[PDB]
């Protein structure tokens, strides 16, 4: 028998390939180069963990920012109210508080914390940030600092201690304490804040409250190392053109 | 539905969900700005040979921080930009 | 010319494995 | 094993794209630009209502038509039978009873009520219309009006009060009443009536029955504002070339 | 079934359900009237590359 | 609603048509020229039998081969051992024992038995053959014949009666018997034997055992008519280029 | 009835053919040249076994390597410690211990054991190897040999008996024993070792421990024939460009 099959011919719309954008939650028709044919993957065990790429784990790690000094013997800058350090608060840290390595005619290489690389891969981002400050000192130094978080400010023009005490802030006393974390709030009229490399949504600043003391037996300089990691609620939004490239080849054609 | 013909080579489309929104006309060719010139990496994009098929039909998502997008804007309010471009210098017909 | 261009991605069974740091980067907007 | 698959090859008819006309009650194969792949939509809550586009709700809103005056001190036009105002009845209001803003060499901009914009988007339409008349007066004015609805008439040539009282009409007395709605019937040999921008199926007209009175203490002019909205049974039919464009750019090349 | 070839470019069709009905011939090209000349908006229409099919 | 359908696009390999070789045990997508659409066939009844093409029924019918004579008054060729007739055994009968009609400059037309036409349509073939010999004689003639079947012989070079009696053979006595069938075995090193138009697998031959007798009252010539049909186990193998064409047009261009 | 079928037209991605790489665990759409249509294969029985290609059975067979001599009357090379024979251990045997047939201007023909042909068809390989040594001698000869397996050595430069006794080795006494198999371990930092035609992962070597004895009545030369087959755990990995071609045509164009 060779019965005829008269069933009508369906329409169909030719296209050269599958989705270029889709990365998840789908199948991908493809021509695999295997001896086998079928859904096949490379073997694993405990010798080889699972993939470590879950964002919250990468961005939980602190990266380091430019360190800076108190000079306790400095009579000028060591006073009530003098502001030591400050910067706009957003995941991509500001280009001037990162450690840079500059080359002649090449690109400048920035050391960005892991939150700042991840946040360059996405278009919007939101949630709290952790700033862990790390003081080089010994039991004999002492001071107090007021670290305030000012929502809706770009730069320090109108910023003094007497004003900064009107926002969310934390008073910390470095009396035999070498590290503290300041989890800054996230206060913004919008739900996702766009990337920066714009303005940052807020600002952070650090004022001497009680000046630094020390003696003739102890070093007079206290170095501070600021470090930044994402909080527990921090989230990224829409994949975009990465703001940063690799430094493997830093040659550039203007 | 983008119907780009003339040309008959591999053409491409790409959505920049947040680079808005300065003007009410499109911008042709040499007048598009330095960083919107070539393709970008990791923006949602699509590619098609005008030899296989002449019509690209894509659906643009709504990616914004805000609650709404604004209809009847005046001139991040809208759907961003849509970039259309050739994939590597097929010679262009003299008209 | 024969104008070739290769695009790539990760398979499904692919996995990145030991997270050490990132190297120093360069901002794209400085070009 | 690599068994052969000899099953016959089916026919199929190539076409460049899907349906250009279909808007409802179907799926649309498309290449979405998402990281995700799947049937996905943007989130909502109560902060963002549902879509408000259901036609009956848009066309329920009154739009305003050209206002006009009684002059109660006018001895000529204020008499028994003089007809104040009239117009053919159809959803697109007649171009001469709309408020217009005219420009030299440009297009004329009409203010159309919401029923008149919706009815320009469709080819046929049917059902009752509401005319809400709104009188500027105070408790001291008084009159009576006869508002008649004449089926199957184009213009007022043969129209007088003594004839208009032979059709459906309403007698209204503005004695401390400032608004009334006249829901005109829909009487037509056909089920859907085509758009106009043709003739209108019917006609409406308004005669002084008892002339307007007033005193030396009260303004002598009474302004009337006609307003129009679709009734409860009103319906539109087949999407067509919109009769109206936007005025965003009114330049025109003759 | 409209078979339009020669030309081999994107051709289009469109139905004007109520603009009838004056004559028993078709009208070619330059003789079609001012408002039936170009495509219209929102009339049911269809488009096809004569290259694909 | 117009939900999107993002399901990945499958691959598919375009080809101009369906299978040119397949004849059975399958469907065939095709564009039928009917008013109806569907699996439809022409009606039948008993007025119109079923198709008669089942091979075993066609090849069961005897076809006729070149007849030949005993001359009982011939003192030379009518002796003990003289071999009358012989030929290689295969379904396509040898071109010299068929009735031919020769034309000048045209092709020669052969009358082939139904087994010889069927066997020309296939590449291999196997099983027993029936040879029905039909003697023109009356009750007064008498003889005996030895009909032997020699496996693995091409021609009669080494063939005599004293040797032929060493193979499968049948001794037949035409004493008031006019027909007998000799179902020759099938003895071959292989399972299917290829077509001929090669060598034939075996050989058959017919010797006078007791010479023919007759009288002055009876005709002295006995004509023999050989006829050939396929046995019960006979089978054909692989469709091939038919060895024979039709004689409808016998013109040929050398 | 001829109801319309409005179902949307699906996408589909045209490609000229099916998978060129896949050999197993799948179907293959193809146009078969059969009268039948369907999944059909050639018949079998016990006359025709199953396919014999299962790798472990092919590679279980010994192939032969270059034989070599003790000369028991040789006072120089027949001593305590002199190393007779050695070679790197990998499935493709080293080109200098194979029997070769050399031609002028043509390619050299190697006789490779069945493990060495199979291992040329794959890119990686692992598991134990068997070396069966076969001694031409009679009950009157006697000796002892130490056959050691040195992991992680390329050549014999630093190799002496006093060192070789520090690895896995077997001491064998040929006193009326003519064959013994030495299943060499597989000790390697990696799981699969790449092909060679590189370095081999290990090395094997054979030292005289007690020299060979014999008499005036017995031949003084003892020939040894080395032979190699894959062990029980031996496995091959990824199909690659075969390292060897056939010798059917040995002409070569430099």
């Amino acid at each position: 028998d060779n019965p005829p099959d008269p069933t009508p011919a369906k329409f169909f719309v030719p296209i050269p390939s599958h989705s270029w954008a889709h990365g998840t939650n789908t199948s991908e028709p493809t021509n695999t180069l295997r001896l086998d044919g079928g859904v096949v993957g490379v073997g694993r065990s405990d010798d080889i963990g699972t993939s470590d790429t879950a964002i919250s784990g990468i961005i939980g790690v602190y990266g380091l920012l430019k360190p800076f000094d108190w000079n306790a013997n400095d009579t000028g800058r060591n006073v009530g109210g003098h502001l030591l350090w400050s910067m706009p608060v957003h995941p991509q840290v500001d280009k001037d508080q990162v450690i840079q390595v500059m080359t002649q005619s090449k690109l400048t290489q920035y050391y960005l914390p892991p939150i700042s690389v991840v946040s360059s891969l996405y278009a919007y981002t939101r949630g709290s940030i952790k700033y862990k400050f790390l003081f080089g000192n010994n039991p004999r130094h002492n001071a107090r600092l007021l670290v305030a978080y000012i929502p809706g400010i770009s730069s320090d023009n109108r910023l003094t201690l007497e004003r900064a005490r009107n926002s969310a802030h934390v008073v910390f006393s470095l009396n035999e304490v070498s590290e503290f974390v300041f989890t800054v709030p996230y206060i913004t009229d919008t739900m996702w804040w766009p990337r920066k490399y714009f303005v940052a949504p807020s600002y952070i600043c650090m004022f001497i409250l009680n000046p630094l003391v020390a003696m003739e037996s102890v070093p007079s300089i206290v170095t501070i190392v600021p470090m930044i990691a994402a909080g527990d609620d921090f989230e990224v939004a829409v994949p975009a053109q990465p703001a940063v490239g690799l430094s493997r080849n830093i040659d550039v054609i203007y | 539905r983008i119907v780009v013909e003339g040309l008959n080579s591999c053409v491409w489309v790409q959505h920049h969900p947040d680079r808005p929104s300065i003007f009410s006309r499109p911008i042709i060719g040499r007048y598009i700005a330095a960083k919107d010139a070539y393709r970008n990496h990791a923006y949602a994009a699509y590619v098609q040979n005008m030899s296989v098929n002449r019509t690209i039909e894509v659906e643009v998502p709504f990616y914004q921080p805000g609650l709404y997008g604004m209809l009847n804007a005046s001139d991040f309010t809208g759907l961003g930009d849509l970039l259309i471009g050739i994939e590597g210098e097929q010679p262009i017909p003299k008209e | 010319g024969i104008e070739i261009s290769v695009y790539y991605s990760i398979a499904d069974d692919f996995s990145f494995n030991i997270f050490c740091g990132f190297p120093p980067m360069v901002y794209c907007d400085e070009t």
